């Protein structure tokens, strides 16, 4: 039981606006931020549903001032990961009552924290239905 | 000066790294090292300077950063090659900062002083052993410890490892294997040509001044005089860059 | 223009001279054909970069020029004249050449072979 | 954003009389923020905050309940007397609504230990069977965590877990089958029964397929007693649902280790299954591949080739281009190597930095891995030396040299010699060490050592200690192996460079004295060819494989 390695929603530098680690491989801030900077550097300023970083398929999207991440295994493809990443974007948008930017996330830090935990649970994909997550969470 | 040597030693004493002033010490290793070599070249030039240099060198060591010791140990060890059983006194100071370690340089240099100097001291299993089971960076450490560890007088040390344990150690560190000083840090030598073997063959007479490592250690390769750059560096290190 | 060992060394470091050719009629030492020809492609054989002995003793010339081409020109002419039982290729010399973007490097490379003109009207 | 001390502290009021769901929930949000923003809690204040929060469980508000689940899991390990919160979680857990149901089981089970395992079971059995994915999946992941604390309690849940497995709902099934496989295991055979039950089925759950493919990938013919085939009628060997990841995972295992052989509607020996998905968008990355395939990656390789090769050449986008190199690498093999090498040559032109180092390593690495001759490998290794001149390293001097002395040595030294003409001291410690080590060791009669010596002599002056020390010792060995050489050793060693620097001096004093002074019993003995300091494997090729599409 494992698909998603980690989820990060990063500003346009790779610094932690947010990350919640569905791996046990980053718990300390220094390394959680390093990871975040690492994934953001590869993936950014080339938007696609694919990136390969650290031998893992990284699926990412972007907004005005954020890049949104799911990191998962590379034995899969973008599309499986993408379903998590689409939930992540979508659910935060509907939850916060505003599209994902740094402003929406900061506006409601609580909605963001709770919403992401419903999407991924210890690296298993707990939820992937944006609607379900949003009802499930209370602001 | 006398030539250049006298006033260069005074001048170098001010420039070279100390525990006295921290406006003359720096944690960048090459500059520190170079400054030790400049001070030390004055001795090699002129005798009077040997007597001044060795106590100042011990102050250089007293900084007690891994690296700070390290640079210090590296030149002084060259000085001993020139200055045979004259710098017996330094060995005990030189061991001290060898234990907190994160670099190659400290291991290299210390192992050489402690190694050549063995008759003078008796500490050596204890000093070497904390480092031998400690880590840092150890490539070049191998080369320098390989020619070095046994040397001088066959049985004139003992703390829980006499000079013979040292020859055992010296051989293990070079490329062999042996329980001694709670095993050495690494065994696999530095740059491809060097290898263990020459010294392994060597130590005909176990770490004793004869025709062994000790000989080599208490002798200096070719001519070594002046500031012609034969165990020397040619004035004060900062002026030379220009 | 000319260099000393320090200027040559600095320029060696400054920009690459990996480019080499072996030029025939560099059988001879630095002084003879090689100097005269090198002169005509406004070059000059100066200081050494050699290390001679009983096993070593290729003749080495450090060359310099400052071309009106927006480049300098440098080269080292190594003359492979046997001082060993196994020479490179016997007599001949390999000229390792450069210029500042190695556009004159090539001039050095071939203008150290031969060079002669005459008529008798 | 926040300060961990102030927020951990003000939480202590809960422990007394104030419960204020708004204030406490905020304070909790702040805790989650301290972690999220990246901060580390202080233990005294954390321990205190944890005992305080449990009072807050009395008030049942969905946002406060939510805060409470995340905060207790994060604060659980950096807190004491946490056991009090179990009751409060059970109280919450039985309360109907997904907000409580799912999030509580997960928070409770994390804190729960074998003593406490028994308590959660009634509520767990009720939560696992749910076809409402939140409650069931959280309960299924929760059970996975609990297998640690106590196995036996979790095992009883196999029936509820199986019940969830029968859903075609993606989560409920993924979690149900995945968890079951872990749980019921006491022997292979009982797990195998669980898998066969779902196995005949054409799911619409890609995740279940994937987790199961992995269990399945090996030949299982004892599924539900016994059966006459390794058969998997769920995509692993079948292709009932198309979707490029599932299709890729399945196709690479089945082809040369049947999970079942090829069907007209489900290729499973033939190379096809990957290939029909192969022309695609970004999606293509799974599809285009290969791995194994009948009988080789090469007939397979041709399909996909248009896709992998055009992206790899065109895209100087890192994200696309990486997928394109991995995909080229996958369609590769022994045969493919002609093609793979031209492409990899081409690739650095798109991304050229580290990627440059990697392609010049790759072309050599591929030649060693997939044979196009060992010589060609050396010639590629020259091209690597030429292009980078510094991203070769120390491990390269040892690996190039060891590899080289299989055949190349006379040539390699000579090539190296030419290569050394490059750049006097920016070429690095390593190249000088390679020409030096090789010229020392071979003792050229293939070319005159005098060029080599002259080249090395200059490099030593202005380059690092380790090479200058290397140069004296090499010279000494060079002396012992070849008598001729001794005159050059003497001009070099008297110099302030190859001796009388620092490290260089010490080694030199030894090496010199042994050659000069002593018998050279030692020197003779020491040179056995004049070999390296260690002989590892062939490190480059694996390194290179991962490193290129990063």
């Amino acid at each position: 039981l494992y698909t998603v390695k980690a989820i990060l929603i990063l500003d346009n530098d790779g610094d932690r606006l947010f990350a919640k680690y569905y791996d046990d491989t980053y718990p300390s801030v220094k390394e959680q931020k390093a990871f975040e900077k690492n994934i953001f550097n590869k993936t950014h300023r080339t938007d696609s549903e694919i990136a390969l970083l650290e031998g893992l398929t990284v699926v990412y999207k972007s907004s005005i001032d954020l890049y949104f991440y799911v990191i998962g295994s590379s034995y899969e493809n973008e599309l499986m990961l993408m379903a998590v990443l689409n939930c992540l974007f979508d659910s935060l948008s509907q939850m916060l009552r505003k599209n994902v930017e740094k402003r929406a996330l900061l506006e409601n830090m609580e909605g963001l924290f709770l919403a992401v935990d419903e999407i991924v649970d210890g690296g298993v994909i707990l939820e992937s239905d944006p609607q379900q997550v949003v009802h499930r969470v209370a602001l | 000066s006398s030539r250049n040597v006298e006033e260069l030693v005074i001048v170098l004493k001010k420039e070279v790294i100390k525990t006295n002033n921290v406006s003359e010490h720096e944690d960048t290793d090459k500059y520190r090292q170079l400054l030790v070599r400049t001070l030390h070249s004055c001795s090699v030039r002129f005798p009077d300077m040997a007597a001044n240099v060795i106590p100042v060198l011990m102050e250089f060591l007293s900084d007690s950063n891994e690296a700070a010791a390290a640079d210090v140990l590296e030149f002084v060890r060259e000085a001993i090659q020139r200055f045979d059983n004259l710098r017996m006194l330094i060995v005990e100071k030189m061991l001290e900062v060898f234990h907190a370690i994160k670099s190659v340089k400290i291991y290299r240099g210390a192992l050489w002083i402690l190694g050549e100097y063995c008759s003078t001291k008796e500490d050596i299993q204890s000093v070497m052993t904390e480092v031998r089971r400690s880590l840092g960076e150890i490539p070049i450490v191998e080369s320098e410890i390989k020619k070095e560890a046994g040397e001088l007088k066959p049985e004139e040390e003992i703390t829980v490892g006499p000079v013979q344990k040292l020859v055992t150690e010296m051989g293990t560190y070079a490329t062999q294997s042996a329980l001694s000083s709670s095993r050495p840090t690494k065994k696999e030598e530095d740059r491809p040509p060097l290898r263990g073997f020459l010294l392994d063959g060597d130590f005909f007479v176990a770490a004793s001044l004869a025709t062994t490592l000790t000989k080599i250690a208490l002798r200096y390769v070719a001519l070594v005089q002046e500031k012609k750059k034969q165990n020397s560096f040619v004035a004060e290190a900062m002026l030379l860059m220009a | 223009a000319t260099c000393t060992d320090a200027e040559f060394r600095q320029m060696w470091a400054e920009f690459e001279w990996e480019n080499k050719v072996t030029v025939n009629t560099n059988m001879t030492d630095l002084n003879d054909y090689l100097q005269h020809i090198l002169k005509s492609t406004n070059m000059k054989c100066l200081t050494p970069e050699k290390a001679l002995s009983g096993y070593c003793g290729f003749m080495a010339a450090n060359l310099y020029a400052r071309s009106i081409f927006g480049e300098d020109a440098l080269a080292n002419v190594s003359i492979e004249k046997p001082v060993h039982q196994g020479p490179d290729a016997a007599v001949t010399g390999h000229i390792r050449i450069r210029a500042k973007s190695q556009g004159m490097a090539l001039s050095l490379g071939d203008k150290i072979n031969l060079s002669q003109k005459k008529t008798s009207l | 954003h926040l300060e961990k001390s102030a927020v951990l502290q003000e939480a202590r009021v809960f422990n007394e009389t104030p419960i204020n769901p708004r204030k406490c929930a905020h304070i909790l949000t702040k805790i989650l923020y301290l972690i999220n923003q990246g901060e580390h809690l202080g233990t005294t204040e954390a321990t205190e905050a944890f005992f305080a929060m449990t009072k807050l469980f009395q008030s049942n508000d969905p946002t406060l309940r939510r805060m409470c689940y995340l905060t207790i899991k994060e604060m659980s390990c950096i807190a004491e007397d946490v056991i009090i919160v179990t009751s409060s979680l059970t109280k919450d857990m039985t309360g109907k609504e997904d907000n409580y149901r799912g999030p509580a089981v997960r928070a409770l089970c994390q804190i729960t230990d074998s003593t406490m395992l028994q308590a959660v079971e009634r509520y767990m059995k009720q939560a696992i069977v749910d076809k409402v994915p939140s409650v069931s999946s959280s309960a299924l992941v929760s059970s996975l965590h609990l297998l640690k604390c106590s196995f036996d309690v979790v095992k009883r849940w196999v029936n509820e877990a199986q019940e969830a497995a029968s859903s075609d709902n993606i989560m409920v099934q993924y979690h149900a089958l995945g968890l079951l496989y872990h749980v019921r295991k006491n022997d292979r055979l009982a797990v195998s029964k669980m898998i066969s039950k779902f196995t005949r089925h054409g799911l619409k759950s890609p995740f279940a397929y994937c987790m199961m493919i992995r269990v399945a990938s090996k030949q299982l013919e004892e599924e539900d007693g016994s059966r006459d085939s390794p058969l998997f009628d769920f995509i692993e060997s079948c292709l009932r649902n198309k979707h490029e990841m599932v299709v890729y995972e399945a196709a690479s295992a089945i082809v040369n280790l049947p999970g079942c052989s090829a069907k007209e509607l489900a290729p499973a020996v033939s190379v096809l299954q990957l290939f029909c998905s192969s022309p695609k968008a970004a999606l293509r990355y799974a599809a285009v591949r290969t791995l194994n395939k009948v009988a080789m990656k090469h007939p397979s390789a041709v399909t996909a080739c248009n896709l992998d090769l055009e992206n790899l050449v065109t895209d100087s986008n890192r994200s696309i281009a990486t997928l394109a190199i991995t995909t080229l690498l996958k369609t590769g093999s022994e045969s493919s190597i002609d093609r793979l090498m031209k492409q990899i040559s081409s690739f650095m032109s798109e991304i050229s930095d580290e990627f440059k180092v990697v392609v010049v390593q790759a072309i050599s690495a591929l030649c060693q891995k997939y044979p196009r001759k060992h010589a060609v490998l050396m010639n590629f290794l020259f091209t690597m030396l030429r292009e980078e001149g510094g991203f070769e390293y120390k491990r390269a001097i040892v690996d190039c040299i060891i590899s080289i002395i299989e055949e190349n040595s006379e040539s390699k030294e000579t090539g190296l010699s030419h290569l050394c003409e490059f750049i006097e001291d920016c070429e690095f410690t390593v190249l000088a060490t390679r020409i030096l080590h090789l010229l020392g060791q071979e003792g050229p009669k293939t070319n005159n050592p005098s060029k080599y010596i002259r080249f090395i002599y200059n490099r030593v002056v202005l380059e690092h200690e380790e090479v200058r020390a290397g140069a004296v010792s090499a010279l000494a060995k060079f002396g012992a192996q070849n008598e001729e050489m001794l005159p050059s050793i003497l001009v070099l060693l008297k110099r302030c460079v190859m001796d009388d620097d620092n490290e260089v001096r010490d080694r030199a004093t030894f090496y010199l004295n042994v050659l000069e002074q002593k018998q050279k019993a030692l020197n003779a003995g020491y040179i056995l060819n004049g070999l390296t300091v260690s002989i590892p494997g062939l490190e480059k090729a694996l390194q290179q494989y991962t490193l290129e599409p990063s």
